[PDB]
């Protein structure tokens, strides 16, 4: 089978997995807050959800680990209360990508990024069984 | 004895030194120590004999910190080891561990980024790092190269590397293969979506050439560069480390002829103080374990120098090695590099024993799989992915990898290809 | 671990 | 096997490879040398055991010149023994020669200035030349370094030298050491009206500080500098002769940290194949050797490591250690320097083992002599000249070196007052 | 007329927390600031370069959320980046990455860095089209009491 | 005879040439031989007498390595061919050949990209390239270059290139050219979605002017650049070789001031010399030939040093012209360019001859076309691509060549009026 390069976008962790459920959803948030870490969500359209170079234009010397649309949009105690916040966010941006992110608190750092809703609107991703033909 | 002091009681400033000697025949512990040791004087203050071994003893060294020259890695291991392995008086020494003061290690830049900062650049969090070897290992023309490059990173792989005997050949030259690898790169980042990397050798023969080659990596807006630090020099390490702090690249480093040295139990220096030499000098990554079959090597000495050269604060452990509670104040952490043989089903293994702050690498160059080297790298990525979902639900991987790999094949027909 | 008598003679002098 | 290849006949451009391996108990010889081996593949085309040792193999290896980059000692080593004495099938390896073709050593530039134009720069012939280690070791100050450097040379010694681990440090900064040595050198030329010098230590943290430290060297007009090759790096190596070559400085080379890869006889890397990596990267000098007691080691080795650093042309001569003819095609030869405690009375030993193309170094800073740095200096010239001339009438030294070093003292009060 | 911003004030945060925050972090803390309407954000006075954020990856993440605030807004948006350094040297290098990166402002602690390192990094903004944001670090120590010191008034002036 | 050595056998870093010397009457042809040989010493190693030819003999003289300064083209010619072309004692004297052994090839870098890398850069494989001379030679402004240049790669010309002449005008300043024709090879990338190019002629007065236009044409990002060595020099040639590597452009060869040193048969050199000394400086291409009517000259001689100019191992065949066995070491091969009056029904001789590795020149500005420069090209790209279609096929060009053109004709309007 070959790897289909047409419409195969991915978003890093858990991106290659079947589309996560609620409970499995539930599960990563309640192994975010084991951990001692805050929860939350990020959101983004098609038009700013992939890595681009549109900024690139205005830089000189170098664009070396530059790249645009890294950060998303920000939207947190346990796993229920995070699936009712993705819920609130799909109803109201229903053609936008939703990724739970997770922070320490004390290292004050990004730990965690997952991308937990692709809109069913946007077709530039594949399925389990379409990424190969 | 001058220099055997045992009475000593080191400052907060010393530089300590671990070495396990054994001494000829008729030679006492205490003589054979303080010839190892001998205001600026270095002293054995402690000989500990090691319980199950024949006329072996650990000797404890303390070295004034006025003795080394400020954040020069070079001048430490000059100092340590220079004369000291040549002694007659001694059947066989080997240096088990140093104690770098703080003092000491605020006078080095340390590693460019670090792991955290290179975790924020490439936007990847909460798994652990994929890297493939480009092979053949020679003859590859820059073009097929880059092919090859691209096949592997379209797959869901997030390094590539340049094999480590590969600089710039008549077959191969360094500018040729470092254009190819970016518009490589640069395709499968545009595919993919994802932030994509190639360590691009920059080990040469002169300092200016390997910074002339990293200045190339940097005008190509690449993310990242390797450097082989024990045949290059720690002289170029740091050199090629302070460049990559101030043009924003990061610095893979590969260990070669480390066995050369870190090999043999009685002679030599173990590879946890050429580790710490390393996080001193700079580098983000670290080939720090060969996984043929399985990891190699004790795991707690692993553990060790793993946590070691990741953790900020690592208390004295002798099981796993530990001879001094090491603080790190602050510099960045190494990534360490596992590379060799993963085969899918053993991606359990690593995962549960380095988490998630660890590179994966498949020197193999994988092409195990019959579909092709972009779904091997599919079938790599989702079986990591699957391993590290598992482990964060709560499994026990140890004894449920073979579980997990199991149920991520049965929805995935590229890993399904892969676990026969 | 067993220490060898010349490693146990060395430990009573370090005791003394 | 593929990997080996008992027929084969090695090209004119292979660079040849000489191991001496033992392999784990059950693994055949011709195994373990397909090993090491494995158009770009290296192959075993030769096995021989080793009469008189147990389960010991030298395995020939023919690596084809395009696997290697132009002038790059680094790349060298890293493609011949990156990773090959970490392989569990053998039990221990050591590399024992190369054979570095014509056309590799014709990309290499070699020694900046080499043996002759040394000589004809220092304008001394027909005698070898003589040097001191300023000691103590560590803990003087610029100032007093200076007075001991000018001292010492006063007295008729043709070179000083930093101590190994002296760089840069709180108690001596290298500038004001550079300063104060310019000026006791210049000093001790005007007194003596004899071309003097010190080995300045260049070995620094970055390569930039390293050339800093040359250039600073260059602005003084002084002579001479040195580094620490086996710490510093190949690649920084190689920067500072070739910046050597293009400011007319000598280079003197030190082997720090050579015991930890070179003394085992079973594992490791023989010191030859270090003197030729170093004769190919640069330097003019290489501390070769320790006189502790006498010249340690087995003559003939040294015998040999000295001639294949040497010579233009030296045959293979497995009695001395030369597993391979090695044509160096005009590449400048390397001066060895043997070093240690040289007393006045061993003079005439190594005077004979070594003749006139070598420098003897008095590293235990002399100070023997009752009257003082100069005098003692004075003994030793007198001491080395007498020898000399006693060697040119046709006397045999090894037999009469007593009786030359008592007719060299009656005569002389300096070598009186050592001699006793 | 180089912001565009005419008739009104302008507004700046201070990204908070003062210190321990990453460099990614705050880049975010400053593009959500700045995209809900803010003219300008601000390092912390004491924020110049520490083990926890070096002054680059800050630089980068703060000129990649001033760009996508830009694009979301469509107002032009800036960022005071503590340009204060040990050496005069090192200060005119994070000015120069400041310039590289297109970022239209930095900040300088004047009575901290000195007059001389000021009227430096004053020369250089006006010749690379930089906007320069001063801030008053220590002054209290000298226009504090009424009876000794300078008024801040000579400090304004100078 | 001091310098006649029959029984010499010449070493295997010798560089050796091959003189056909015609003397004076009286003079034997060993004396001759040994005037031109005349451990430093050239020798007279081999004569031959040419059979079929009036007292005209091969002399072999054999050169030391030590001879040439590494590198330089330059010093080879002074050392061969400095001052031996004006001795009385020969009537008539003519280089033929040279041996450069693999020792001096490896001191040389060599063409910058060479023809594998050119094909990859350019993307463009199993076929010969296309290239045409902007006509009118000058006279024309830079806009109306450019619009020429557009025009003839539009229609599917890999290749446009400056003329030999222009460098330089009142009528057209360098820059202007440069600007105007980096649009119109923009204009036509854009258009056809092929690569183009376009040589720019970078020869100038002095060595920084050649520079600073190779400079603007690397600032402008076009891909490829043009020198005349033979009237720029060696020395000028190898510095714009070594910028070309360095800065990753293409260099196109022209061969401008030959025929007055490689026309006559009884002196001067032979253009194969000529040839590999600009293999050895550096050049991607090189003029090779012209084809007035059809190929001119001997095939075998043009075959021979088409080989030896292109593959990597050319074995000694006197048929051809070849004196001596050159092994190239890897070095990357340069690519012949045939130029002139290239009809569309002579392209099956030469697609013949050459093969895919070679640059058909349109020299003569084409034009020949009624309905423009841009269908002439495509009538010309038609025709070549038909021939090499048929040449993949079995068929044999040198029979079927007219019938292969009418059938490509029979499909393509802008053959049809091309082919009449």
């Amino acid at each position: 089978q070959v790897w289909t390069p047409l419409n195969n976008k991915f978003f890093e962790t858990f991106s290659y997995l079947p589309p996560m459920t609620d409970a499995e959803i539930s599960r990563q948030v309640d192994y975010i807050v084991s951990n001692g870490w805050t929860p939350c969500l990020e959101f983004a359209g098609a038009e700013s959800a992939y890595t681009s170079n549109e900024n690139c234009v205005r830089m000189q010397n170098t664009t070396c680990l530059y790249y645009d649309n890294r950060y998303w949009t920000m939207w947190c105690t346990d796993g229920g209360q995070v699936l009712r916040e993705v819920q609130a966010c799909r109803r109201a941006f229903p053609d936008a990508y939703i990724r739970v992110v997770g922070f320490d608190p004390v290292r004050q750092v990004q730990v965690s990024g997952f991308l937990v809703n692709r809109p069913a609107s946007v077709r530039d991703y594949q399925g389990p069984s379409t990424r190969s033909v | 004895l001058t220099y055997y002091t045992p009475d000593y009681q080191p400052k907060d400033t010393d530089i300590l030194a671990a070495f396990r000697m054994t001494p000829q025949p008729g030679v006492p512990p205490e003589e054979a120590g303080a010839a190892v040791a001998a205001r600026y004087k270095g002293r054995c203050y402690d000989i500990e004999p090691v319980p199950g071994e024949e006329n072996q003893y650990i000797a404890y060294i303390a070295y004034p910190l006025d003795l080394f020259e400020e954040g020069s890695v070079t001048n430490l291991f000059t100092s340590i080891v220079g004369n000291v392995f040549g002694f007659k008086a001694l059947r066989a020494l080997r240096l088990e561990d140093l104690r770098i003061p703080p003092a000491y290690v605020k006078t080095f830049q340390g590693p460019p980024h670090g792991i955290q900062v290179e975790r924020d650049k490439l936007n990847k969090y909460g798994r652990g790092l994929l890297g493939c070897t480009i092979k053949p290992k020679l003859g590859l023309s820059a073009k097929n190269y880059g092919r090859a490059v691209y096949e592997c990173l379209r797959g869901g792989l997030d390094f590539t590397k340049d094999d480590e005997n590969v600089n710039s050949q008549p077959f191969m030259r360094w500018r040729d293969r470092f254009l190819f690898v970016a518009e490589a790169i640069y395709k499968s980042q545009a595919e993919t979506g994802e932030i994509k990397g190639h360590y691009l050798n920059a080990t040469a023969a002169t300092a200016e050439e390997m910074l002339k080659r990293a200045e190339c990596a940097k005008d190509l807006g690449v993310p990242i560069i390797m450097h082989d630090y024990l045949t290059g020099g720690f002289t170029a390490n740091t050199s090629l480390a302070h460049y990559c702090r101030d043009n924003g690249l990061l610095l893979h480093i590969h260990r070669a002829m480390h066995a050369v040295i870190d090999r043999q139990r009685n002679h030599g220096i173990h590879f946890r103080v050429l580790a710490k030499a390393l996080r001193l000098s700079g580098g983000d990554h670290l080939h720090s374990g060969t996984v043929v079959g399985k990891l190699e090597g004790e795991r707690e000495v692993t553990l060790g120098f793993v946590d070691l050269m990741r953790d900020d604060y690592i208390e004295k452990d002798r099981s796993r090695g530990i001879y001094f509670t090491q603080d790190w104040v602050s510099l960045p952490g190494t990534m360490p590099v596992a590379s060799g043989g993963i085969h899918v089903w053993h991606m359990p293994a690593l995962v549960e024993i380095f988490g998630d702050d660890a590179c994966l690498q498949f020197g193999g160059g994988t092409l195990g799989h019959p579909w092709g080297n972009a779904p091997g790298a599919a079938a790599n990525r989702v079986a990591l992915e699957a391993c590290t979902q598992a482990r964060n639900e709560g499994r026990d991987l140890a004894r449920e990898g073979g579980d997990v790999i199991r149920a991520a094949c049965k929805w995935s027909p590229e890993l399904a290809a892969a676990c026969e | 671990g067993g220490l060898s008598a010349e490693q146990r003679e060395f430990l009573e002098r370090k005791a003394r």
